[PDB]
């Protein structure tokens, strides 16, 4: 009775203890399978936000009225 | 007659008048790129920190 009440811990406390670390460490494995995934994907769509190589910016294209000539 | 216009004879950008309706879509024209979605949402702090090897927050 001493030892176990003053110096441990019920098999409730480790064992649900150790049900909230598989959660955890869980969905963050599931989450890294994910993003391998995403990454994976990224380069061959270039949809999103992820990679993204700058083009030429057409803020200055001159839209002015020019030369007449043509173009 | 015919006053000399001199040195006012052009410049001046002239204005003038035409029939015909614009053209649109000038020379080719093509389709646009179909932009990629902006990011948007509030965002809230990431799930458990780095996910490396280890380092939990
Ligand atoms: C150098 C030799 C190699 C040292 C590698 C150290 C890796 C520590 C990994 C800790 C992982 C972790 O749980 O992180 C999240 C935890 C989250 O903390 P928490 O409070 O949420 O819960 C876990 C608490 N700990 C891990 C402290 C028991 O944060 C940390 O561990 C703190 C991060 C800062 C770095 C601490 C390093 C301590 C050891 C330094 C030794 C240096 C020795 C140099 C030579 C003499």
């Amino acid at each position: 009775r001493w030892i176990a009440r003053t110096f441990f811990d019920a098999p409730e406390k480790n064992y649900e203890r150790t049900m909230a670390i598989l959660q955890i460490e869980s969905e963050k494995a599931e989450l890294r399978l994910k993003e391998l995934e995403v990454r994976r994907l990224m380069r061959a769509k270039g949809d999103g936000p992820w990679f993204q190589y700058p083009t030429i910016d057409k803020a200055l294209i001159d839209h002015s009225p020019k030369a007449t000539p043509d173009n | 007659g015919w006053v000399r216009p001199d040195l006012g004879e052009l410049s001046k950008v002239t204005k003038v008048k035409t029939d015909r309706p614009l053209p649109e879509n000038p020379y080719h024209s093509r389709a646009r790129p179909e932009p990629n979605p902006e990011v948007e949402g509030d965002l809230k702090p990431a799930r458990h920190g780095s996910r490396l090897f280890f380092w939990t927050m």
